[PDB]
C-alpha cells in the first residue's frame, strides 16, 4: 500500500536528520548548547559581532550538524545577510587552505549577486587585503578538525585568522572543530593570545533517560502521513516505555 | 521502495544493503563500508544487485588497477564528468580537465563547477561512487579513508545531483581504525565448507560441463550418448571431491579452489572411462593418484662447483658458531633454526682454507665463485648491493636453509654433523 | 579441604559435616591467596567503578521488581528469595544494604518496619 | 580596494542594540596611552633621530603578545606620519613562504613581481647606490628566521649600510633571540640597542579599561522598555562596577598581564550579563544597570577551569572500566606505560574477581556480547576498539603506532591524580 511506504519515507528521512529544516527535531540534552550557539551565531549575523568560538566534543558529536542547523533555520530568515565558508582541516593543508578560501569566496559572491587569479601569495595577500579592509555582509568560518592547522611547526593560518578576527571592519565569525580537549595547549602564545579564549565543550548524554528520550524524539512523527501514524507512534511509546521491553 | 535481489547466502547482507541504498538521495546516508576479506564475492553480491536495480546510477572504480590517491582522484573526475555526459545528453556542458586535479580540495573545486551546471535536473537524483577496494591501495596511510570520507561535507547540500561513496575494504584491523565515525557498514564473514562447496559447484558447472576436454573426450571413448544430468552428477560429484579432499589446506578459499579445480580437471579427465560414467565410485578409486597431492609446485643439485660447494658449506658455519669458538673447534693443532648472525670476510676466508681438503692458497677462483654465489642470492649482504665489494661495514650473511646444506654436504662427502653441537 | 572441613565440623561438635561449613574452609585456603589472576605479587593496596555498577544494576532490577510486586511492601529476606535466588549464588545483601539505603536518600523505598519493604509514593 | 563594495549590502532592519552591547562595541579590541608613556616617547626621539637626521638604525624590541607593542610602534610611526617612509608590515607569520617578503620589499621599491633573488639583488642595491627611511614592520620575526637566520641575515646586513635608506623596526617574541639562533656576527650588527617590554600592571589594566570606558562609564542610556533597544521608553543608566574590573586587573596581572587577556574577559561577562538580562525580559534579535562581581567571578573562572574532569566522569561506562584498570596497572606495575593486550587482561580480570554474582553475570553478558547468547564468546570486550579510539583521539590517552595490537604502548596525557579523583565521582 502507498501509506506504508510513505510512513517509511517519512521515517527515514527523520532518521538522517534530512526533514526540511523547520522541522528538524534536536535533541533536549543540547538544546540549550545549540541556543548558546543560537546566540553566539545570530548576534555575529544580525547584531554583527565578531566573535569566534571553538566547538569541542567527540566525534559523533552533531558540531557540524548544529552548525547547518542554524545555518539553514537562518537562511530562510536572512538568505543574503551573509556567505559561508567551510573549511575542512583534513582535505585542506595549511597552502591549500588559502586556494580553498578563495574559491569558496568567489563562488559565494557569484551567489551573492579573479580572486584566484595570481599565486599563491598573491591569492593570500589579495584575501587579506579584502578582509581586513545599507550593512556589510558578514563572513562566517567553519573548520572540521581546525587541531591539524595547529601542528607544532606553524599554527600560521589560525593565526591570520584571528588577526581578521582582532581587526577587520567586516565582522567575521569562526566556528573551530575538533575533538582535542586539551585544545589550548596546541595553540602557541600568539595563537592562544589571538584567539577569545571561549570554547564550548559540546555536552554529552549524562542519563540513560535522555537516551530513552532522544529515540523518542527521533521516531516521533508529527503529522499524518499514513493512518498508522497514531497506531506507530503508539506501539512506540508502548514498546519505548516499559523498562522490561 | 526497491526490488531486493537474492544470493545464496547474502541473504541478511542483500537486505540490508538494499536498506541503506535506494533512489531517494536524502534517506541515503553519505558513506558505506562493505567489509570483508577476499574471497566473500563482495565485487559480486554488489554487481548482482545493482544490476537488479537499473533505474539508479552509479560508477565502478578499481582502486587496485590503480596505486596512488592522486591517480584515484584523477579517476574519479573523468569517470563522474563521462558517467554525467553519458546520463544526460541533452545538458550542454563544459568538461573540465580530468588532469588537472592533484590535490583533495581541487577535486572538491572541479566536482562543484561540474554539479553547478547541472542545476536545469528535474528532482534530486543520487550517484553512486563505488571504489571496489579502498583498503588494497599500495600507498595507504593513516590520513586517506577520513579525506574521503569528508566530501560530503564539503560539496554543496542542495545540489540537483547527490554523489554518495561505497568504499570497500578487508582487513578488518583497518576499519577498527575509522570506527567512531559510526558510517553504516555492512561485514561479509567468510563462508563455512558447505556453503563454499555450494556457491563453487553453482558458479562452475558451466564451466565443466561444457568445457572442451570432457565433450572431446565424450566422442574419444565409446559414445554412450547421454542426458545432460549425468555431466552435471559427474561434474558436481568431482566438485564435492575436490573440495572435501582439499579443504584443510585451502581454507574457505574460493578462487583458490577456482585454481585447483583447473588445475585437476583435465588429467581427471583423462582417467575416466566407458564404465566409471555411471558409478563415480570406481572413477574415484582410478583417479586417485591425484587426489592426494596439491601438485602445485612447478633440494636442486645446484650447478655450482667444488670450490663454490666449499664455500657455501664453510659460509654456513656461523650460523651457529661464533667467533668465540671457531679458532678453537677448527684450529691448526638451537640457532639451527633462529636466523643465522652475522659473517664477516676472511672469516670465510678462514674457515674455508682450514676446511679445504696447504693444498690451495690462489684466491682467484675462490672470489670467482663468490661473487658468483652473491649473485645468486645464496649468501646476501645486509648492506647496500653495490659497496659491497669494498671492505667498509659489511656483513654476509647465507640465504639458504639446512636441507640443502646437508645435500652439498653428502654430495661433496664432507660431512657436518661434528661442528654442531649441543 | 576435606580433611580441614571435618576438623571443622568437629569443632562445634558437629557430627555430619553441613554445608556451610567448607565455605569457611575454601576461606581459609583463599588467606593466603586472593589477589592475582596471571601474575603474582598480590599488592593490593585496598568504592570501585565496577562497584557502582553492581548497585546500578541491583537498584534497577529491585526498583522493577517493587513496582511489579504490588504488594509495595515485603521483607529483606522475601526479597533476596524472590531475586538472589532465582539464579546462581546468592549475593552480599548488605550491598543490598547499601542499595535500599540509597533507595531511602534517594527515597524511591521505604523500609517501613525490618519486617517488610515498601516503595514511595 | 575593488572588492570592498561587494562586502556591503542593503537589506538591514534597523538592528537592535541594547546596553551591552554598545558597551562592547566600544570594549572592542580595536578602539595617548597610559601603560607605555615612556616606551612611547623612547622609541620616537629614536625614529625622530634615525630619520629627521636622515640616517639608517634598527630599532629591536621584543616582549610576549599583547603588551600593546604593535599598537606602541603603530601610535609612534602615526604621529609621525604627521611629520619619506613606507610602513610595511613584513609579519612572517602572515608571509606565506619564507621568502615572500622580500617579494613585496621587491614590490615596494619599484613595484615588480620577480623572485627573491632578484629581489635583494636590487634591494641592496637601492641600499648603497641611491644617493639621499623607511620603516618596515618586521611584525613576529621568529617565522621568517627559522631555516638558516640567512633570511634575517641579509635583512640586517642591509641596515648595517650607512647611507642605506634603510630604517628596521624589528619585533621579536623573547629577548634572547639574538641569542640563541642568529650568528653571532648577525646578533652583533643587531646591536644592544634593543627595548624590553615588561607586563602590564593590574594599576594599568584599570587605566586601559576606564580608557576604553571613558565615554561610557555610569553612562546614561535611553531604553526603550519594549524593544530593549539603546541609544547612549526609560532613560536608564548604567554602571559598570570598578570592584570586578579590580579583581579581574588583579588576576590578570598575577598570572599574565595581558591587555588582550583582560579586554576578552571583561567582554565575556559583559555579553554573560547581557544574556540574563535579554532572557529576563526576551526582546529577541531583530530603571538602572550594572555587572555584579559575580558575573565576572563566572567570566574569569570559566577561562581557568577545564573540562577532563567533568569529561571523564561523563563517559561511557566501558571507558571508565578502561581507565580504572589502566591506573590499577599502572600502579601495580609502577611504570605509568602499560602494553594492550595487557590492559584486556587487567579488564578480564576486573571482571572475574568479583564472584559469578547475577549482576556480574549480566555484566559479562552484555560487556562481552550484547545478550543475544546466539552470538557471543567475544575474545576482547565489546566497542573496544571503539572506546580505545574515543579516547585516542580525545587527546586523553596517547598510544604508538604498531600494527601488532597486543604489545603496543599507552600511556595518560593527563596526570594520574587527577584521573583517580575523576573515577572517584
Ligand atoms: N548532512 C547532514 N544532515 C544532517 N545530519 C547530518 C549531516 N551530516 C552529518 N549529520 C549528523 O552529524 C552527526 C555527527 O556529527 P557531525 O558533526 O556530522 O560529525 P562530528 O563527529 O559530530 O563532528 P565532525 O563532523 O566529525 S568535525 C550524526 O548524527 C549525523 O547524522
Ligand atoms: N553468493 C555467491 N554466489 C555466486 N558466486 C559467488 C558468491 N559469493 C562469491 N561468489 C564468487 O566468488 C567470486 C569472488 O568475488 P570477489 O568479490 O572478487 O571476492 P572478494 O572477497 O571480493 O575478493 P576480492 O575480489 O579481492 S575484493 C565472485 O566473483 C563469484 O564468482
Ligand atoms: N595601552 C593600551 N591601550 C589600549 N589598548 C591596548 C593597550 N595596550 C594593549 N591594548 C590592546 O591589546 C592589544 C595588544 O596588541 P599588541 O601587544 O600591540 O600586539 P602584540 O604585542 O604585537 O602581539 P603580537 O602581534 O602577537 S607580537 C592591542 O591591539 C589593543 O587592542
Amino acid at each position: 500500500d502507498p501509506g506504508f511506504g510513505s510512513l517509511q519515507r517519512r521515517l527515514l528521512q527523520q532518521l538522517y536528520g534530512t526533514l526540511p529544516t523547520d522541522e528538524k527535531i534536536i535533541f533536549t540534552y543540547l538544546q540549550d548548547c545549540q541556543q548558546e550557539i543560537d546566540r553566539i551565531i545570530k548576534q555575529s549575523i544580525i547584531q554583527k559581532e565578531s566573535h569566534s568560538v571553538i566547538l569541542v566534543g567527540p566525534r559523533q558529536s552533531y558540531k557540524t550538524y548544529l552548525l547547518d542547523y542554524e545555518l539553514s533555520l537562518l537562511q530562510q530568515s536572512y538568505k543574503e545577510q551573509f556567505i559561508t565558508i567551510r573549511l575542512n582541516g583534513f582535505i585542506h593543508s595549511e597552502q591549500t587552505a588559502i586556494n580553498g578560501i578563495a574559491t569558496q569566496l568567489e563562488q559565494q559572491l557569484q551567489k551573492i549577486h579573479t580572486i584566484s587569479s595570481g599565486s599563491l601569495t598573491e591569492v593570500f595577500e589579495k584575501i587579506l587585503l579584502l578582509l581586513d579592509s545599507i550593512t556589510k555582509i558578514t563572513v562566517v568560518f567553519i573548520f572540521d578538525e581546525i587541531d591539524t592547522f595547529a601542528g607544532p611547526v606553524r599554527q600560521t593560518l589560525l593565526y591570520n585568522l584571528f588577526d581578521m578576527v582582532e581587526h577587520s571592519r567586516v565582522p567575521v565569525c569562526i566556528f573551530g572543530c575538533t575533538t582535542k580537549l586539551n585544545i589550548l595547549e596546541y595553540l602557541e602564545k600568539r595563537v592562544k593570545s589571538r584567539f577569545s579564549q571561549r570554547v564550548i565543550y559540546m555536552p554529552q548524554i549524562q542519563n540513560l533517560d535522555d537516551m530513552v528520550d532522544a529515540v523518542r524524539n527521533l521516531l516521533t512523527v508529527r503529522s499524518e502521513i499514513s493512518p498508522w501514524v497514531s497506531q506507530w507512534n503508539e506501539t512506540l511509546e508502548k514498546e519505548l516505555s516499559d523498562p522490561r521491553s | 521502495n526497491v526490488t531486493t535481489p537474492e544470493v545464496a547466502f547474502r541473504e541478511y547482507q542483500t537486505n540490508c544493503l538494499a536498506s541503506y541504498i535506494s533512489a531517494d538521495p536524502d534517506i541515503t546516508p553519505s558513506n558505506l563500508i562493505l567489509q570483508g576479506y577476499s574471497g566473500t564475492g563482495k565485487t559480486y553480491t554488489l554487481k548482482k544487485y545493482f544490476n537488479a536495480n537499473p533505474n539508479l546510477h552509479a560508477v565502478w572504480l578499481e582502486p587496485v588497477e590503480l596505486v596512488s590517491w592522486k591517480p584515484l582522484l584523477q579517476a574519479i573526475a573523468r569517470t563522474v564528468q563521462y558517467k554525467l555526459k553519458t546520463l544526460y545528453p541533452n545538458i550542454p556542458t563544459t568538461d573540465y580537465d580530468p588532469l588537472q586535479v592533484e590535490e583533495p580540495f581541487l577535486l572538491v573545486k572541479t566536482l562543484h563547477n561540474i554539479f553547478v551546471q547541472y542545476e536545469s535536473l528535474q528532482e534530486k537524483t543520487c550517484l553512486f561512487l563505488i571504489l571496489d577496494g579502498f583498503d588494497s591501495l599500495q600507498d595507504l596511510d593513516a590520513a586517506l579513508f577520513n579525506k574521503y570520507i569528508k566530501l560530503n561535507e564539503l560539496l554543496p547540500k542542495d545540489s540537483k545531483i547527490n554523489i554518495k561513496f561505497i568504499y570497500t575494504m578487508l582487513e578488518t584491523s583497518f576499519l577498527q581504525r575509522y570506527s567512531t565515525h559510526c558510517i553504516p557498514t555492512v561485514m561479509f564473514p567468510r563462508y563455512n565448507v558447505d556453503e563454499v562447496s555450494t556457491i563453487l559447484v553453482m558458479s562452475r558447472c558451466g564451466e565443466l560441463m561444457e568445457d572442451s576436454c570432457l565433450r572431446k573426450r565424450i566422442i574419444e571413448e565409446q559414445i554412450t550418448d547421454c542426458t545432460d544430468d549425468q555431466f552435471q552428477n559427474v561434474a558436481a560429484n568431482f566438485i564435492h571431491l575436490i573440495v572435501q579432499a582439499f579443504h584443510s589446506y585451502t581454507g574457505n578459499d574460493i578462487f583458490a579452489l577456482n585454481d585447483l579445480i583447473d588445475f585437476k580437471w583435465p588429467k581427471y579427465v583423462s582417467r575416466i572411462t566407458k564404465e566409471n560414467i555411471f558409478e563415480p565410485l570406481a572413477l574415484y578409486k582410478s583417479a586417485i593418484k591425484l587426489f592426494l597431492s596439491t601438485d602445485d609446485n612447478l633440494s636442486q643439485t645446484y650447478d655450482l662447483s667444488i670450490i663454490s660447494k666449499y664455500l657455501l658449506i664453510a659460509s654456513y658455519i656461523c650460523s651457529y658458531l661464533e667467533p668465540r669458538y671457531d679458532a678453537s673447534i677448527f684450529s691448526r693443532k638451537n640457532p639451527r633454526y633462529l636466523q643465522p648472525s652475522l659473517f664477516a670476510i676472511e672469516r670465510l676466508l678462514a674457515i674455508f682454507q682450514a676446511i679445504f681438503p696447504s693444498l690451495m692458497k690462489a684466491n682467484i677462483e675462490v672470489f670467482q665463485n663468490l661473487s658468483e654465489l652473491h649473485t645468486l642470492k645464496l649468501i646476501a649482504t645486509t648492506m647496500n648491493k653495490n659497496i659491497d665489494y669494498l671492505s667498509p661495514k659489511v656483513r654476509w650473511k647465507v640465504n639458504v636453509p639446512w636441507e640443502i646444506i646437508k645435500e652439498i654436504s653428502e654430495s661433496v662427502h664432507f660431512n657436518i654433523s661434528d661442528y654442531f653441537s649441543d | 579441604m576435606i580433611r580441614l572441613a571435618e576438623a571443622h565440623a568437629k569443632m562445634k561438635l558437629k557430627n555430619v559435616v553441613e554445608l556451610e561449613d567448607v565455605q569457611e574452609a575454601v576461606r581459609l585456603i583463599r588467606s593466603a591467596i586472593k589477589d592475582y589472576a596471571t601474575d603474582p605479587k598480590t599488592g593490593k593496596i585496598d568504592k570501585s567503578v565496577i562497584q557502582r555498577k553492581l548497585q546500578e544494576d541491583l537498584s534497577r532490577e529491585i526498583m522493577n521488581v517493587l513496582k511489579d510486586q504490588a504488594s509495595d511492601s515485603m521483607s529483606f529476606n522475601e526479597l533476596i528469595k524472590q531475586i538472589n535466588e532465582h539464579s546462581q549464588d546468592r549475593v552480599e545483601s548488605s550491598d543490598i544494604q547499601e542499595a535500599l539505603s540509597r533507595l531511602q536518600q534517594e527515597d524511591k523505598v521505604i523500609v517501613l518496619g525490618e519486617g517488610v519493604r515498601r516503595s514511595v509514593r | 580596494s575593488r572588492f570592498e563594495n561587494k562586502l556591503k549590502t542593503t537589506q538591514k532592519h534597523q538592528i537592535v542594540e541594547t546596553i551591552f552591547s554598545k558597551v562592547k562595541k566600544q570594549l572592542n579590541s580595536s578602539y595617548y596611552l597610559p601603560a607605555r608613556e615612556n616606551e612611547f616617547a623612547s622609541i620616537y626621539l629614536s625614529a625622530y633621530s634615525a630619520i629627521e637626521s636622515d640616517s639608517a638604525t634598527t630599532i629591536y624590541v621584543a616582549g610576549t603578545p599583547g603588551v600593546g607593542k604593535t599598537l606602541t610602534v603603530r601610535e609612534v610611526v602615526k604621529e609621525l606620519l604627521s611629520s619619506d617612509f613606507l610602513y610595511v608590515e613584513i609579519n612572517g607569520l602572515k608571509m606565506v613562504k619564507p621568502t615572500d617578503c622580500y617579494e613585496t620589499l621587491w614590490n615596494k621599491v619599484s613595484g615588480e613581481r620577480l623572485t627573491w633573488a632578484a629581489s635583494m639583488e636590487s634591494l641592496e642595491f637601492y641600499f648603497k647606490r641611491v644617493p639621499k627611511t623607511i620603516v618596515v614592520l618586521l611584525d613576529e620575526l621568529d617565522a621568517m628566521v627559522t631555516k638558516s637566520q640567512d633570511i634575517m641575515y641579509n635583512f640586517f646586513n642591509w641596515t648595517t649600510y650607512e647611507n642605506a635608506k634603510l630604517i628596521v623596526i624589528a619585533v621579536a617574541n623573547t629577548m634572547d633571540l639574538p641569542e640563541r639562533q642568529l650568528g653571532n656576527k648577525i646578533t652583533s650588527r643587531i646591536g644592544f640597542t634593543r627595548i624590553m617590554f615588561t607586563g602590564y600592571t593590574h594599576e594599568e589594566l584599570k587605566n586601559i579599561i576606564d580608557l576604553r570606558l571613558k565615554g561610557l562609564n555610569d553612562s546614561f542610556f535611553y531604553v526603550d522598555t519594549k524593544t530593549g533597544n539603546a541609544i547612549l521608553v526609560r532613560k536608564v543608566r548604567l554602571r559598570m562596577s570598578a570592584d570586578a574590573i579590580e579583581i579581574a586587573s588583579r588576576k590578570v596581572a598575577s598570572v599574565s598581564g595581558d591587555a588582550r587577556r583582560a579586554l576578552k574577559v571583561c567582554k565575556r561577562a559583559a555579553e554573560i550579563a547581557e544574556k540574563h538580562y535579554m532572557a529576563k525580559h526576551g526582546y529577541g534579535y531583530d530603571g538602572v544597570q550594572t555587572v555584579h562581581i559575580t558575573h565576572v567571578m563566572k567570566a574569569l573562572n570559566e577561562t581557568l577551569n577545564s573540562h577532563v574532569i567533568t569529561f571523564m566522569t561523563r563517559l561511557s561506562f566501558t571507558a571508565k572500566l578502561f581507565i580504572y584498570a589502566l591506573l590499577n596497572l599502572m600502579k601495580k606495575n609502577g611504570s605509568q606505560e602499560q602494553e594492550l593486550g595487557d590492559i584486556v587482561d587487567e579488564i578480564k580480570l576486573l571482571i572475574e574477581v568479583n564472584g559469578s554474582n547475577k549482576f556480574v553475570m549480566e555484566i559479562a553478558k552484555t560487556l562481552f556480547q550484547q545478550g543475544s547468547d546466539n552470538i557471543s564468546e567475544q575474545l576482547r570486550i565489546i566497542s573496544w576498539d571503539f572506546v580505545l579510539n574515543q579516547l585516542l583521539d580525545a587527546g586523553i590517552l596517547f598510544k604508538q603506532t604498531m600494527k601488532n595490537d597486543r604489545i603496543c604502548c599507552v600511556k595518560l596525557n593527563i596526570s594520574v591524580e587527577e584521573a583517580k579523583r575523576a573515577m572517584n565521582e
